[PDB]
C-alpha cells in the first residue's frame, strides 16, 4: 500500500 | 485507552467513571470569557443573511478575530488563548449558531494550524502562529486531490528538491479545501522521493507549509454548497511553488504521521457542536407545539410529538456525555491515544443530527418546508456533518479495524460497577454483559476471519455500531452517577435519560451479537452480497415491471 | 376489504395473494401512451432550470396540456382518458422525473377534480370536466385553513344563504393550497347553517365549486418551500364570494363525505411515484460507484456501498409491490373501500424515500453535496413527500384506528397458505404468524384499554407499523410467486429481495409485539411521557451542563 | 366534536 490510503482506516493488518 | 481494550471485555472503570470535573476558577473563567461572544453571536450574526447572500460580511469577520475565536486553542504564548478541550468543546455550543462559521472556525482551528502546533519547531511556531492566531492569516488543510482516472486517496502530488538544495517545487493539485479563497498558509502533504542506503526510489509523504505569497498558488471559484454557503469551498492548484527547504512539518518522509494527529486530533467536538444546535430545537419547536392548538388541544398534548421531544433531548444528553468524557479522557497529563472515541462521536453526532433535526422539521408540519422558518435552514446545514471530518461509514472501518488490530496483538501474545449509583444498577449491569458479550464475540470473530476480517464490511459495521453504544452507555452512566452524587438540579431527569438510553442501546447491542455469529438466521449479508452484486453488474434495477408479461 | 380484516388474525386471501394481472390488449395501449410521455420527459423537461427559477416554463406546461396529463383518470365522456388506478399508476413513474410536475398534476388531478367526478351531478360534470381534463382550466382543493389563536383542524369558513335563495355567500381563507395561484376552479369546503325539523342552529361542512370569476377571490404571493420551487403554493381568500346554489358537490350539509372520499381514494400511486424516482438513483449512484477508484478498487466493490444499493433495491422492490396491489384492489367492480392500504402506502414510500434519497447522497461523498449534481435537488424535493398528501404521524392514527373500529365492532358482535409459491415457504409462514400475533395483540388491546385507546398514541404507533410491515409481507409474496409461476425474467432476483424483506420485517414486527404487553420490561413508553412532560413544562432542555457545579 | 376533525382520523369509537 502507498501508506497513504492508511489515513482513512488501517490495511494490512498484522495478526 | 478505553475503546481499545473495549475490544478484550474489560471494562477501565478508572479513566471514563469518575466524570471529568472542572475547578471553580477554570468555570468562572470560561464563563467571562463566555458573555462578549454568546451575545454577538444571538444578536450580532445574522444566519439567515449568511445563507442568503452566501458571504460572510466583512465586518462579522472582523469581529470574530478580534473576540480571538481564530486563536483559541492556540497556546498562549503565540497571541492565542490556549483553551483546554473541554473548554473548546463549550465554545463549539456558542459557536455552532451560523454552521458556516462553526467550519470556517473549524478548518483553520481543528484541521488548520493544528498541524503547525503538533510538528511545527519553535522558529516555525514563533513566525506564523503570532499571525494565525490573531486572524490576519488563515490556515488550511490540502491533503486529498480530485480523482479523475485515478485512485481516490492515492497523493499525486510532488515536491522536486531544487538543484541547488535550497527549496522545493511543489506541483500538483488539491479539492474540496476549505477556506481555499480566504488561507493564506496551506498545510500541503506531497509525495516526495527520499533516496537512502538501500538506494531505491522510494516516495514518501511530506507536510509542508506554502504561503500564498510563495507564487504558483492559484485557486477556483467556490463550490455550490447545499447547506453551508457561508464557508469558502475551493480547489487549490500549486503550480512550480517554490517552498523554503526549512517549511517543512517535522523532518522530510514524515508526513504520514503529521497526517494521521491532525485528522485525530479533531473530531471530538463535535458532539457538542450538534447538542448545542439540538437544544435549540427543542427551545424553538416546543414553545411551537405549546402555543399551538389542533383537536382542541395542545400539540405537546399529543403522544407523537411527545415521543420526538424525549427522543432529541435523549439524543442531546449522550451526545454531551460523550463529548465532555472524550475532552476530558483528552486533558490528562501527557498524550493519550484516544483517536477511536473522537469517531464515535463525530458518528453518533452526525447521525443523531441528521434524525432529530428531520424529525423537528416534520413537528412543524407544512410551515417549517418553508425559507421563512429557521428549520430549512438548519436541515440543509446539518447534511454536511455526515461528510465533513470523515464520512461515517468510512469512520466505522477506521473504528473497528483500531480497536481489532489491538485486540490481535493482545491474543497473539496471550497465545503464543461500584462506582454508578445504586439508582442506576438496572443500566450498570446491561452495559458489563454487553461488554463481556462484545469481548467474546471480538475474540470469535478474531480467530474465524483473521486477516480475512480487512475484507468484511458489515461484520466491522455491526462491531463499530456495538462499540459506539458501549461508549454511550458508559458516558451516560458516568455523567447520571456524578450528577446524583453531587446533586445537582434536575437530576432525575438525567437519570431517565440515561436509563432510557441504556435500556435502548441494551437492545440494539443484544441484537447486533446475535447477528454476528456463523449460526445466526437473522444474519442477512450472504443474501445482500449477491442481490448487490447482480444489480452493480448490471449497473441498473433488475427485477421486471409488476406488469411485466411472458408468453 | 384486506387490511381490516388483518386486525382479526386472518388473511383474507383470493384478494391479495393472485397478483393484479393486466391483459396484453391493455398493456400495448399504456405503453403506446408512455411512448411520447417518457421520451418528452426524458428530454425537453428541464427539471434544474425548474428548480431554479421556482417557475415551470409556460412551454413545459402547455406541452403537458397537448399530452393530456391534466385528465389522465377523467372519463372519456368528458374529454378526458379514463385510465385505471393501475394505468395511472404506471404513468406516476416517469412524471416524477421533475418533482414540480408531479405534486401540480397530482394536486389537480388526485385532489383538484376528483370532488366533481366522485360527487358532482351529471350536469356539473357536463361543464367543468371537458375543460378541466384539456388543462384550460386548473382546480385546486381548499380545505386547511391557517389557525391563528384557533384549532388547526376546525373550519371557520362560512357560507350564508341570501335572502332570496338564490345563492350563497361565502367568506373565509384557505392556506397551503397548491396550484392557488394558476386554479380556475376551487372545491372549498365551509360550514353552513342547517335548519331542520329540531329548530337547531347546527351548521354542517358543505363542498362547493368556486370559480375564479364568481369574484371576490383573491391569492398572496407564493411560498418559499424548500424543495419543489415550481409548484404554485398560494394561500386563497373568499371575500363575499356568490356561488349559485346549483354548486354544490352532492348536497347541502353533506360536505363531510365528500371531502372525505376525495382524500382517502388516493396516494397509493406514491409508492410508485417515489419508486420509479428510487430506480433512477440506483441508475446513476451505480454509474458512479463503478467508475470511480478508492484504494485500487471500485466503489462497488465495498461492502458499506453493496448494502446501501441492495436496500435501495429492496425498498423499490416492496413499494412497487404495493403500489400494484392497492391499485389491483381499486380497479375491482362496485365501490371497494380501501383506504388504509393508501396511507399504509403513504407513509412507507415517505419514509422509505427519505433515506434512500439521503443513503444515496452520501453514495458520492462531497460531490452530491453541491449544486452541481442532482442529488441535492433530488434531497431537497423528496422531504415534502413526508408531508404532502397528509402527515406520516396523522395517517399511523388513521391506520390503526380505522381498523380498531372494524375490529371493535366485530368483538363486541361476537361477545354480545398453499398459494405461495413452495421456494417462498420460509417467509409465508413467518407472515401467517406474524399475523395471529397481531390479531392476538389487537384482541388484547381492545380488551385491556377500550374507547380510551385514543390517548394512547405510542401503542397506535406500534400497531400502524406492524400492519404497514404485514401489507409489505404480501405485497412482495404475491409478486414473486406470480414471477415463479409465470417465469419472468431473473425471478430469482425477486425472490432474493422478497426473501430479505420478510426476515427484517418479521423481526421488526417480533420485537414490537413484545412491547404491546403489559409486563414488558422492554417498553419505554412511561418513561417517555415523564421525560417529554417536563421538557414541554419547561419549554426548554432541562439537564444542566456537564461542567455544572453546585456548592 | 366538530365533524370535520374526522378527516384526519376517527375521534371516537363506537365502543
Amino acid at each position: 500500500t502507498p501508506e497513504e490510503w492508511n489515513l482513512y482506516y488501517p490495511m494490512q493488518l498484522d495478526l | 485507552a478505553f475503546a481499545k481494550e473495549l475490544f478484550l471485555g474489560k471494562i477501565k472503570k478508572k479513566e471514563v467513571f469518575p466524570f471529568p470535573e472542572v475547578s471553580q476558577d477554570e468555570l468562572n473563567e470560561i464563563n467571562q470569557f463566555l458573555g462578549p461572544v454568546e451575545k454577538f453571536f444571538t444578536e450580532e450574526v445574522d444566519s439567515r443573511k449568511i445563507d442568503q447572500e452566501g458571504k460572510i460580511p466583512d465586518e462579522t469577520l472582523e469581529k470574530l478575530k478580534s473576540l480571538g475565536l481564530f486563536g483559541l486553542q492556540v497556546p498562549e504564548e503565540y497571541g492565542g488563548l490556549g483553551f483546554s478541550n473541554t473548554m473548546y468543546s463549550r465554545l463549539g455550543e456558542i459557536i455552532s449558531m451560523d454552521g458556516s462559521i462553526t467550519v470556517t472556525l473549524a478548518a483553520h482551528q481543528a484541521i488548520g494550524l493544528k498541524g503547525i502546533i503538533l510538528a511545527g519547531t519553535e522558529e516555525q511556531k514563533a513566525k506564523y502562529l503570532p499571525k494565525l492566531a490573531s486572524g490576519e492569516h488563515i490556515a488550511a488543510f490540502c491533503l486529498t486531490e480530485p480523482a479523475s482516472g485515478s485512485d481516490a486517496a492515492s497523493i499525486r502530488s510532488r515536491a522536486t528538491l531544487s538543484e541547488d538544495k535550497k527549496h522545493y517545487i511543489l506541483n500538483g493539485s488539491k479539492v474540496w479545501i476549505t477556506n481555499g479563497g480566504l488561507a493564506n498558509i496551506f498545510t500541503v502533504f506531497a509525495k516526495t522521493e527520499v533516496v537512502d542506503s538501500d538506494g531505491s526510489v522510494k516516495d514518501k509523504i511530506t507536510a509542508f507549509i506554502v504561503e500564498r505569497d510563495f507564487g504558483g498558488v492559484t485557486n477556483g471559484k467556490p463550490e455550490d454548497k447545499l447547506g453551508i454557503r457561508g464557508s469558502n469551498t475551493c480547489e487549490v492548484h500549486f503550480e512550480n511553488t517554490k517552498i523554503p527547504v526549512e517549511n517543512i512539518l517535522g523532518e522530510v518522509g514524515d508526513g504520514f504521521k503529521v497526517a494521521m494527529n491532525i485528522l485525530n486530533s479533531g473530531r471530538f467536538s463535535m458532539g457538542s457542536v450538534v447538542a448545542g444546535l439540538l437544544k435549540r430545537l427543542i427551545e424553538m419547536t416546543a414553545e411551537y407545539a405549546c402555543t399551538r392548538k389542533q383537536f382542541n388541544k395542545r400539540l405537546s398534548e399529543f403522544g407523537l410529538i411527545q415521543e420526538k421531544f424525549a427522543l432529541m433531548a435523549q439524543k442531546a444528553y449522550v451526545m454531551e456525555s460523550m463529548t465532555y468524557l472524550t475532552a476530558g479522557m483528552l486533558d490528562q497529563p501527557g498524550f493519550p491515544d484516544c483517536s477511536i472515541e473522537a469517531a464515535m462521536v463525530k458518528v453518533f453526532s452526525s447521525e443523531a443530527a441528521w434524525q432529530c433535526v428531520s424529525e423537528a422539521l416534520q413537528i412543524l408540519g407544512g410551515l417549517g418546508y418553508t425559507r421563512d422558518y429557521p428549520y430549512e435552514r438548519i436541515l440543509r446545514d446539518t447534511r454536511i456533518l455526515l461528510i465533513f471530518e470523515g464520512t461515517n461509514e468510512i469512520l466505522r472501518m477506521y473504528i473497528a479495524l483500531t480497536g481489532l488490530q489491538h485486540a490481535g496483538r493482545i491474543l497473539t501474545t496471550r497465545i503464543h460497577h461500584g462506582v454508578v449509583h445504586p439508582s442506576l444498577a438496572d443500566s450498570a449491569n446491561k452495559f458489563e454483559e454487553n461488554t463481556y458479550c462484545f469481548g467474546r464475540t471480538v475474540e470469535t470473530l478474531l480467530l474465524r476471519f483473521g486477516k480475512t476480517i480487512m475484507e468484511e464490511q458489515l461484520v466491522l459495521k455491526r462491531v463499530a455500531n456495538i462499540l459506539i453504544n458501549l461508549y454511550g452507555m458508559t458516558a451516560v452512566l458516568s455523567r447520571a452517577s456524578r450528577s446524583i452524587r453531587i446533586g445537582l438540579r434536575n437530576h432525575d431527569h438525567e437519570v431517565l435519560l440515561a436509563n432510557t438510553f441504556c435500556v435502548e442501546a441494551y437492545l440494539q447491542n443484544l441484537f447486533s451479537l446475535s447477528q454476528l455469529d456463523k449460526y445466526a438466521p437473522e444474519n442477512l449479508d450472504e443474501q445482500i452480497k449477491k442481490v448487490s452484486q447482480q444489480i452493480l453488474e448490471k449497473r441498473a434495477y433488475i427485477c421486471a415491471h409488476p406488469l411485466d408479461r411472458t408468453c
